[PDB]
C-alpha cells in the first residue's frame, strides 16, 4: 500500500 | 467527472463502513467529537458551494488516538492547501480536544500516490482505504489485505512517465476491488469507470 508519516499534534 | 456523494455513501456502505461511518462532508467536517469510537468519514476539499472538488478520507482509531488523513495522491498538508485551498487544523483541534485526555493526537498520512495525475477515481480510492481502515485500523496505510493489492509511489514523482504503468495498474485493481465487494459498484460499474477514468481530466 502507501508509506506514511505519523506526526504527534497537541492543542 | 468523479464520484458523487451518493455514489460514495452507497459504496462505503457496501464495504461495511456502516457501523463506523459518519457521512460525507464539504470541507467543514467537524471532526470526531462524538465519542471515542472507531469512526471515519469522507470530506471534500472544497466547500459545498463550489460544487465540490477532491475527495479525502479521514479515520479515527481509539487504541492509538490517531487521526488518519488519506489523500489518494499523498499531497502534504502544505500542498493540499496550495492546490485545493484545503486545511484541516481546526478540524484536528476540535477532535483532539473532543477525544483525547492529554489533548494530543497522532496524525498519520500518505507520502505516496496511488492515483494517476489525470484520474478522477479520487472517491473510489478513498472508499478503498475506508475498507482497509475499518478492518485493520492499527495498520491501515500498508501491510493489510486491502492495500497490499495497491502500490504507493512517491508523491513527488506524480507528473512522471515512469510511474503511470503502475498508477494505471492500481486503478485496474481498484476497480477489481470494488466490483468484488460492492453491489452498487457492479450496478453502476460502466458509468462509474467511465466518469472516474485514468484520463478523465483530459477527457473533460
Ligand atoms: C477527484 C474527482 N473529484 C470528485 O469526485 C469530487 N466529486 C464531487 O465534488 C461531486 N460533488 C458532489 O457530490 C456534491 N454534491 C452535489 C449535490 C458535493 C457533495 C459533498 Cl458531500 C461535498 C461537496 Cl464539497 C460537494 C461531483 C458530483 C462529481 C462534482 C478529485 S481530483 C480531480 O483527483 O483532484
Amino acid at each position: 500500500g502507501v508509506k506514511s508519516l505519523k506526526r504527534r499534534r497537541c492543542y | 467527472s468523479g464520484s458523487s456523494e451518493q455514489e460514495l455513501a452507497a459504496i462505503v456502505r457496501d464495504l461495511g463502513c456502516g457501523p463506523y461511518f459518519l457521512g460525507t462532508h464539504d470541507k467543514r467536517f467537524p471532526g470526531f467529537l462524538a465519542g471515542n469510537k472507531l469512526a471515519c468519514a469522507i470530506v471534500n476539499t472544497a466547500g459545498r458551494e463550489t460544487g465540490g472538488v477532491h475527495w479525502l478520507a479521514f479515520g479515527w482509531n481509539p487504541r492509538s488516538r490517531t487521526c488518519y488523513m488519506f489523500d489518494p495522491f499523498g499531497f502534504s498538508d502544505r500542498r493540499l492547501k496550495q492546490i485545493y485551498s484545503f486545511e484541516y487544523e481546526a478540524m484536528l483541534r476540535r477532535s483532539a480536544l473532543a477525544l483525547s485526555p492529554d489533548r494530543c493526537l497522532s496524525l498519520e498520512q500518505s507520502t505516496q500516490t496511488v492515483q494517476g495525475p489525470d484520474s478522477a477515481a479520487c472517491g473510489l480510492f478513498c472508499c478503498m482505504f475506508l475498507h482497509a481502515f475499518v478492518h485493520w485500523p492499527d495498520r491501515p496505510m500498508d501491510g493489510n489485505p486491502t492495500m497490499n493489492l495497491l502500490t504507493g509511489v512517491p508523491n513527488g514523482m506524480l507528473q512522471s512517465p515512469q510511474v503511470l504503468p503502475t498508477l494505471r495498474r492500481n486503478q485496474e485493481k481498484l476497480y477489481r476491488f470494488l466490483a468484488h465487494h460492492s453491489p452498487y459498484f457492479r450496478s453502476h460499474r460502466a458509468a462509474i469507470e467511465h466518469a472516474t477514468a485514468f484520463d478523465k481530466m483530459k477527457q473533460l
